[PDB]
DNA sequence: CAAGTACTTACGCCTGGTCATT
RNA sequence: AAAGACCAGGC
DNA sequence: TGAAAGTACTTGAGTAG
């Protein structure tokens, strides 16, 4: 029906604003902790032909380390996104230029649409999401363990005290969900903290390749 | 073949042919498995109270301190505030290690395998000087304290000053000192065993000595031996795994080695979060919003017939009902198709599964758009009948109507997850799938809670379903562990398989052989199968590959 | 040597094939020539080929020799001069008041719509063949002589035989219906009754025509090289004896079965070296049965023991290792078929009623049970219980129906098999007539003096006491384990017995008799022994 | 239901709307045989098969050795004591187990399911 | 009679031969308990079975009380025949 | 995957090729909108005339306050069921199920309560 | 690596008791020195075993680390584990 | 970018005899 | 005598 | 009669003035 379509923004902006708040963006708690029933009252419930046309739910976060960069999660309307709507998305940035940013599409990007999101790589970094993917937090699940964002700093010490190349660790693909999740380049490495039925604790580091 | 090389190199990481890091510490702690053995926790189970009971070292009684303790150090401890401050900061360090271990082993299972085993070297210490129980111990509490400090500073297993050294040595010794503090507790040490200072001593001593000759010889080569000792019980399993049918044994160790991605018996088993877990009827409701039923789930027998006017009615137990719908303003004025499908919908089938001839027909309509008509019986009566035309007003539309009711039949998705053949529902009688949770009283227990095992795999769309737990609901097929969720997910998930399919007969591997298994599939990135296709594919040299399936191939590539 | 037998229609089901259903038949000329021509008619799944099937799996469909790509069924009846759909189906189709079966075959019809002539059916076949003709006459040629020749020559192979080939045809696609809509079960794989052993006999016939058919070529081409020259020609020097001779020994000492030039071809593991360690061993060599199929195998099914080797095949007698199952030997009372021409049977059921698929009307051929005479469908019959009553009594006084042919009433079926073929497994079990055995104590009586009286064992099967039954008659008879507890009136458990078994120990081979109570041990236990005797010294 | 035959080439006669009637004709393909229907129900798809087993079984059954009988069940037609009973040894017999009997003696041939 | 419901998540042949497995075992079961109390102290195989040096308890049952039910291929022995296991038994004969 | 979109394909093409206000006094309440494609507003009306005949039988059958109310009362069922469904034969449908309730409410003896 | 700055195990692997061991045995059937007095032991193994327990071996076992630096520690320096 | 095909691999060791080709 | 194939067998 | 699964390859293929 309906309801349902509302019980996915929902659940797609609550996973949505964990997953900024991980990256470490300057999310409210209010944002993180809203009821469906308050997502409701506050966007108005039915979403065809209502109140939320899925536009105006985009979220602008803000890093805690530099309020300068941000980060533009969008919402598009079209089940299939193209080149001319992925543009606009881009002009907006720019007026306002914020740098990175989200695509949470609702089916899938056309072939040209995926092109050109790689095409600006080095200006304006955009990522694409299924809507499908953000219906759960995949790092809320019992397998899958506390990944950390590694620093340079953190790096070159990992490298300087075991003597290591980073091509000796072991490594996760960048297209892998919580590298995805966090938004992770090739270059950097993420902690992994798992506990152990024989030691109690053993971090491991994962570079991405 | 494929971990032959895998060794302990002399700084403690366990390595391959390229110097390419598999694990940081052998088996995550850096000790051999021939010393290991299993033990207790001894703080993970017993409630808040009894914790409290057990490890308190209650200095305020100055009776029971008597009967345990020596004259002089029960008037230390009770005058000395510097001996009750160190007294309550272990207790407090208990409090937080004994939550740890709450996180860490969830399910309450207190076995665990640990280097040097702390009850049977306390009861030798208690023999070999001649411990009498009956009397009080000449040992200060705050000198057990002490102890256990001093000796968890000299058991090392990552060396350096380095703060990220410093946390890897405290991650990997971390359970065995959780051991240590709770069993030589001041309180049971006064207590329970009533050791003396000498005593004491050598246990500290042979604690050190025993742990130190556990730590990994580096040139171990861990590799070969963890190959082999998984290959060693698969020589006694079982090829066969025989109402659930999952496949176990030597196909089931093929199929996880081989990262299979079509397993004989693709499973999902998923945990139910709210009211939904408790109750039988929300329980069988949310497994109707999982399994894939389509129409032919629910048809009784669909029939053309030739219906030239709607008036006609060629069917006759089919005419009242239909004089209700034509007498409208309808679309019957203009040429109305005279073929009619007339679907007869099993009942049991609909009340099994709480459908109803409404949503059918929104189905119907959503998926063949508002241009073709779909006027049903609104039930309520003996017969649950649908009657469907094609209106348009060459393919004759007795041919099309053939066509269309076959795909109905076939790919309709009426209800539920596609690709999910048969969903169960049942209440777990192993307490491993049960819902284990912590009382008020800090105690462990266990809720018995709905669960559904399901054929097939979909496990993105299960774990988005509404009331359906994403913490819990876990899958059995490796690869889309991987897909959905990650490769870290992917190699606890395989460490968890290969541990089922090894200890269905009660058997035993000891943990580092499977944590180096799932380790050298899952460390380049990506699932590697142990196969040709991974053996064989990886930045080894030409001569390692072209021992194992390839030779010419992989020497004429080089 | 096992094989699957032949001239029969075995209905399988592929596990994922594009096949659903298919029923496979192998055809040999009374083995007088040819290995075996086989044919497959099967069922095209379920997934359609884009607009024709769109109902629960149709589109029967004939994978005939000789033809590198499938023939619709319907294109096939009509190469043999079957134009009209109501003929076909009447051969397809034996009461057309059952609509189901007309729902499944419907679509098949729907296929071959388009080809609606004799000529262009068979231009249809033709073109599909190894080597498509450049002109029409010689496509049509090719085709007749495959359906003729090649496709089912145990039917028949002199010219005017299409009719009889149609019916056949039509059974086998009956047979594939059945199995369709799921009122016949898919026949078993390694049940025994499918299977034929080939013994010492059939195997030196099967080089024999090889090696003669050389020798002839060798002295055709002999003569054919000295009669360009046009002098003249003696057989004495072309006739090579060295062909005939150096060929059986080769074939009888290497083990390859086949010629020299062919060895890796050839099958390997017959004709082995006869074991003299123990007595014990020298028979279990002389009587032992070998499964063809590969030794590497991995599917359990083809060496587990079958209900159907009970006192056929020694229980317990088997090689461990990965030839388990698949080297078999014999129990002590059976005895291999050593074949007989079916001439006398075909001529009784002639005269003694019995119509020909020729002479009588399709229709009537649903409610007549269809008798089958070494797998060649000889015609039907109204009143079959009258015919299987006749039929055993003159087996077993042993006037036309020699004791080593089998007969079979497939009653739920409304079929009857008679069947003499040579490789038949059988053993001879006691007659029992109303509750009580035929073997008197006279005949006890005559066997005390066996010597002074010349009564053997022939004259005791000569009297209708003891009867052979091979393993697919085995079905159709009800076993009495042993007379002094079953037949004798009880609570009663069952009241018509139709033989009884001489002594339950026959079960076991030679090897496994030995053993001193083995119905007390653990079966591999007997297995073991069964290799150990062997190894045993003597 | 079933197959309608030509009644002059014999080929299948496939269903077809007269326009000019409104009616349903079979028609021919291989000629012009146009016919008049009186079922008007070209498919039937019955999905569940609800088939009873009866009208399968062959009264010849009655005379086979192997199969169990019960005096304790009689005929409903002639009250003939003896019946041969047996399972349905067909399709759709993994979720039935109800048995058939047919009445022996001969020209009985009754059958039925208890 | 058609008097046994199909449990939930079997077929009702399933679930009649899940019943009869059931009893089977559960006759094998207590069969195998009676002889394994019946064994004298001073028993060979007893001793034997607890030393653990070799036997089980489920060999004393099979020497001395039950075989038990055979199976091939996880289920009981298959009707290699038309609807019976042997020549000597009635078709459709589901008894043990 | 493949078939989904190739039956879709198949069934536009073979479909497509086969291809006012209310006047004074209209008892419906946003009478004046379209959510129901297809819903003309005689259909509407008529739909309004079955429920107000089903009023006038449960009038008949419980003794009702009198028609001035139950014309609101019409609006607000005919509203909730024209918010309730979506497309055309659905509406249909659903003011079917509700009139079979009332009918039954009628039947049962007791007033069509809310 | 140099002298200082050793990052391993102070304990002696039964991997390098073992070589040492068999190195030395073979050193001491090539006439070599014995570094400790023998009680009238003519097992080159024996005597081995002997200087081992004694600490008299004359030989550094050389560790490589992984990066490529070796550890070179003397026979003398590591603790036994026997 | 799917549908089609072909290729490679399928326990370890051990014992004897036989035969054809050299 | 040699390595190639096959066969049977032992654990 | 009664081998079979992963990874190749190997083809044809596929919105405005
Ligand atoms: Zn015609
Ligand atoms: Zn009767």
């Amino acid at each position: 029906d309906d309801e349902e379509e509302t019980y996915r923004l929902w659940k797609i902006r609550k996973t949505i604003m964990q997953l900024c708040h991980d990256r470490g963006y300057l999310v409210t708690q209010d944002e993180l902790d809203q009821t469906l029933e308050e997502f409701k009252a506050q966007f108005g419930d039915k979403p065809s032909e209502g109140r939320p046309r899925r536009t105006d739910l985009t979220v602008l976060v803000a890093h805690n380390d530099d309020p300068t960069d941000q980060m533009f999660v969008f919402f598009p309307e079209e089940p299939k996104v193209g080149i001319k709507t992925i543009k606009v998305y881009c002009q907006r940035m720019q007026e306002e230029n914020i740098t990175r940013a989200l695509i949470v599409v609702q089916q899938g990007m056309t072939p040209s649409a995926k092109q050109s999101l790689v095409d600006m790589a080095p200006k304006y970094i955009l990522e694409q999401f299924l809507q499908q993917e953000l219906l759960i937090n995949i790092t809320e699940h019992e397998l899958v363990p506390e990944h950390v964002v590694m620093t340079k700093e953190e790096v070159t010490e990992l490298l300087a005290r075991y003597k290591l190349r980073e091509n000796q660790l072991p490594r996760i693909q960048a297209g892998d969900p919580v590298a995805r999740y966090f938004g992770i380049k090739r270059g950097q490495v993420v902690k992994i903290i798992r506990p152990s039925e024989t030691a109690g604790r053993y971090i491991t580091y994962r570079l991405v390749q | 073949k494929s971990m032959e090389s895998v060794m302990v190199k002399y700084d403690a990481t366990v390595r391959n042919s390229i110097n390419q890091v598999v694990q940081l510490r052998y088996g995550e702690d850096g000790l051999a498995g021939e010393s290991v053995e299993f033990q207790n926790l001894a703080t993970l189970k017993p409630s808040n109270k009894a914790f409290e009971k057990k490890f308190r070292f209650d200095y305020t009684n100055e009776r029971a301190l008597r009967r345990t303790l020596q004259e002089d150090l029960v008037k230390d401890v009770l005058s000395n505030a510097h001996i009750q401050n160190e007294l309550e900061r272990e207790f407090e360090r208990m409090r937080e290690d004994r939550e740890v271990l709450r996180v860490i082993f969830p399910t309450g299972d207190s076995k665990v395998v640990l280097p040097c085993n702390l009850l049977r070297m306390i009861w030798n210490a208690q023999k070999i000087f001649h411990i009498n129980p009956r009397l009080p111990s000449d040992l200060h509490p705050i000198k057990v304290v002490e102890g256990v400090k001093e000796l968890s500073k000299k058991l090392v297993i990552v060396n350096g000053d380095d703060p990220l050294s410093r946390q890897a040595q405290e991650n990997a010794t971390l359970l065995f000192n959780i051991h240590l503090r709770s069993t030589l507790c001041s309180r049971r040490m006064a207590e329970e065993f009533r050791l003396s200072g000498e005593a004491f001593d050598w246990l500290l001593g042979e604690i050190e000595s025993k742990f130190n000759q556990a730590i990994a010889h580096p040139g171990e080569m861990v590799g070969a031996l963890a190959a082999q000792s998984l290959g060693e019980p698969a020589t006694q399993m079982t090829l066969n795994t025989f109402a659930k049918n999952v496949t176990l044994g030597v196909p089931r160790l093929k199929e996880l080695i081989n990262i299979s991605k079509k397993p004989k018996t693709p499973s999902l088993t998923v945990f139910l979060l709210g009211q939904s877990a408790r109750d039988a009827e929300r329980a069988k409701d949310i497994l109707c919003r999982l399994e894939h039923t389509t129409l032919r789930k629910v048809t009784a027998n669909t029939a053309i017939y030739y219906d030239p006017n709607p008036q006609s009615t060629v069917v006759a137990e089919d005419q009242e009902w239909v004089n209700v719908y034509y007498e409208m303003p309808d679309f019957d004025v203009a040429r109305i198709s005279p073929w009619l499908l007339r679907v007869e919908l099993d009942r049991k089938h609909m009340t099994d599964r709480k459908l109803t001839m409404e949503q059918i027909a929104e189905k119907i309509n959503a998926g063949f758009g508002d241009d073709l008509n779909c006027i049903f019986n609104d039930d309520n009566a003996e017969k649950l009948v649908l009657r469907i035309r094609i209106m348009n007003s060459k393919m004759d539309d007795d041919v099309f109507l053939r066509c269309i009711e076959s795909n109905m039949l076939t790919d309709m998705t009426l209800q539920g997850i596609e690709q999910i053949s048969k969903v169960y529902m049942h209440l777990p009688q192993t307490d491993n799938k049960k819902k284990i949770i912590i009382t008020e009283d800090g105690e462990f227990k266990a809720l018995q809670e709905w669960i559904l095992e399901t054929d097939g795999v979909s496990l993105m769309r299960v774990l988005s379903e509404k009331d359906v737990d994403p913490v819990r609901t876990t899958s059995n097929d490796i690869v889309e562990i991987f897909t959905v969720l990650g490769i870290e997910a992917v190699r606890k998930a395989l460490e968890r398989e290969l541990y089922h399919v090894i200890s269905f007969d009660g058997s035993y591997v000891n943990y580092r052989h499977l944590a180096l298994l799932c380790d050298t599939m899952t460390c380049r990135g990506h699932l590697m199968a142990i196969t040709r296709h991974g053996v064989n594919r990886q930045d080894t040299g030409p001569l390692m590959k072209c021992s194992f399936e390839e030779t010419v191939d992989v020497l004429m590539e080089a | 040597q096992e094989k699957m037998a032949t001239n029969t229609v075995y209905v399988f089901a592929k596990k994922d094939s594009k096949y659903a259903y298919t029923g496979e038949c192998r055809s040999c000329l009374e083995n007088s020539s040819r290995p075996t021509s086989t044919i497959w008619v099967s069922m095209l799944a379920r997934g359609g080929q884009g607009a024709k099937k769109s109902a629960i799996g149709q589109r029967i469909v004939a994978t005939l020799p000789y033809i590198k790509q499938e023939v619709p069924i319907i294109i096939v009846f009509r190469a043999l001069g079957f134009v009209s759909d109501r003929d076909i189906l009447e051969h397809i189709i034996y009461d057309f008041e059952d609509p189901e079966m007309m729902e499944m075959v419907k679509p098949s019809l729907d296929e071959a719509f388009v080809i609606q002539e004799q000529n262009v059916a068979l231009n249809f076949i033709g073109s599909r063949g190894a080597k498509p003709g450049v002109t029409k006459e010689k496509r049509i040629k090719y085709a007749k002589e495959v359906l003729q020749k090649e496709m089912l020559p145990h039917v028949g192979v002199s010219d005017f035989c299409e009719t009889k080939k149609a019916y056949f045809l039509g059974y086998m696609v009956h047979r594939l219906l059945l199995a369709a809509l799921g009122r016949r079960e898919l026949d078993d794989r390694d049940h025994y009754g499918n299977k034929r052993l080939d013994l010492a006999g059939p195997l030196l016939a099967f080089l024999f025509r090889g090696m003669f058919k050389n020798l002839l070529k060798e002295v055709r081409i002999y003569a054919q090289k000295f009669i360009d020259r046009g002098k003249d020609f003696n057989l004495e020097l072309a006739i090579k004896t060295r062909i005939i001779s150096d060929g059986l020994k080769y074939s009888l000492a290497t083990g390859n079965w086949g010629d020299q030039k062919k060895a890796h071809q050839a099958r390997a593991g017959v004709s082995q070296v006869l074991n003299r360690l123990t007595f014990a061993s020298t028979l279990s060599h002389l009587r032992r049965l070998n499964s063809p199929i590969g030794r590497d195998g991995k599917l359990a099914k083809p060496r587990q023991l079958h209900n159907t080797l009970w006192g056929m095949v020694c229980p317990a007698e088997t090689p461990e290792g990965h030839a388990v199952g698949l080297v078999k030997n014999l129990a002590l009372m059976a005895y291999i078929s050593v074949g007989s021409q079916p001439s006398p049977i075909l001529e009784f059921l002639e005269e003694w009623s019995m119509e020909n698929l020729e002479e009588i009307s399709p229709a009537a051929i649903a409610d007549a049970t269809k008798i089958f005479v070494n797998g060649c469908w000889v015609g039907i019959h109204k009143d079959p219980e009258q015919l299987m009553n006749t039929l055993r009594k003159l087996r077993r006084q042993m006037d036309i129906i020699v004791s080593e042919v089998s007969m079979i009433r497939d009653i739920r079926e409304r079929e009857i098999r008679i069947y003499t073929d040579a490789g038949r497994i059988c053993r001879p079990l006691l007659i029992v007539e109303k509750q009580k055995l035929l073997l008197k104590k006279r005949h006890i009586d005559q066997l005390k003096e066996r010597e002074y009286n010349n009564y053997s064992w022939q004259d005791l099967v000569a009297s209708g006491v003891v009867e052979y039954i091979d393993t697919l008659e085995e079905e159709t008879v009800m076993l009495a384990m042993t007379p002094d507890d079953l037949q004798e009136k009880e609570v009663a458990y069952c009241s018509t017995y139709t033989h009884c078994e001489i002594h339950p120990s026959m079960i076991l081979g030679v090897c496994a008799s030995i053993i001193p109570f083995p119905d007390h041990n653990q079966s591999p236990r007997n297995t073991y022994q069964s290799a150990m005797g062997k190894q045993a010294m003597g | 239901v079933g197959i309608r035959f030509c009644q002059e080439c014999n080929n299948m006669l496939y269903p077809k709307e007269d326009k000019e009637n409104r009616i349903l004709l079979y028609a021919c393909r291989n000629c012009d045989y146009q016919q008049e229907a009186d079922n008007s129900c070209i498919y039937v798809n019955k999905i569940t098969h609800e088939v009873d087993e009866l009208t399968q079984i062959i009264a010849d059954v009655s005379q086979d050795p192997t199969l169990p009988r019960t005096e304790d069940h009689p005929c409903q037609k002639c009250g003939h004591k003896e019946a041969v009973f047996f399972q349905s040894h067909s399709a759709r017999a993994e979720d039935a187990m109800r048995l058939y009997y047919v009445c022996t003696a001969p020209h009985c041939g009754h059958r039925w399911t208890e | 009679n058609n008097e046994l419901e199909p449990t939930p998540g079997n077929t009702l042949r399933q679930t009649f031969e899940n019943q009869v497995n059931r009893i089977l075992n559960d006759a094998r079961d207590k069969t195998g308990s009676s002889a394994q109390k019946s064994l004298s102290e001073y028993n060979n195989f007893k001793s034997m079975v607890v030393s653990g040096a070799k036997g089980s308890k489920i060999n004393i049952s099979q020497v001395i009380a039950v075989v038990g039910q055979q199976n091939v291929e996880g289920k009981r022995i298959p009707f290699g025949f038309k609807h019976r296991t042997l020549p000597h038994f009635i078709k459709d004969d589901y008894g043990p | 995957e493949a078939h989904k979109r190739e039956w879709n394909l198949f069934y536009q093409k073979q479909m497509q090729l086969r291809k006012v206000p209310p006047d004074e006094n209209c008892p419906l309440k946003e009478a004046s909108s379209r959510r129901i494609p297809r819903l003309t507003v005689k259909a509407r009306e008529h739909c309004l005339r079955l429920l107000e005949e089903a009023l006038s039988s449960n009038r008949q059958s419980t003794r009702t306050a009198d028609e001035a109310d139950l014309r609101a009362k019409a609006v607000e069922l005919e509203h909730e069921t024209f918010r309730n469904a979506k497309v055309a034969n659905l509406y249909k449908a659903s003011v079917l199920k509700k009139v079979a309730d009332i009918h039954r409410a009628s039947k049962d003896g007791q007033p069509y309560d809310m | 690596q140099a002298n200082q700055k050793r990052i391993t195990t102070p304990y002696m692997t039964k991997y390098e008791r073992a070589r040492v061991l068999g190195t030395r045995a073979l050193q001491i059937a090539m006439c070599a020195p014995v570094m400790v007095e023998l009680e009238g032991e003519t097992d080159p193994l024996l005597i081995a075993m002997k200087e081992l327990k004694a600490r008299k071996i004359p030989i550094i076992i050389r560790r490589y680390l992984p990066d490529g630096s070796y550890e070179d520690w003397g026979v003398d320096e590591l603790i036994i584990t026997d």
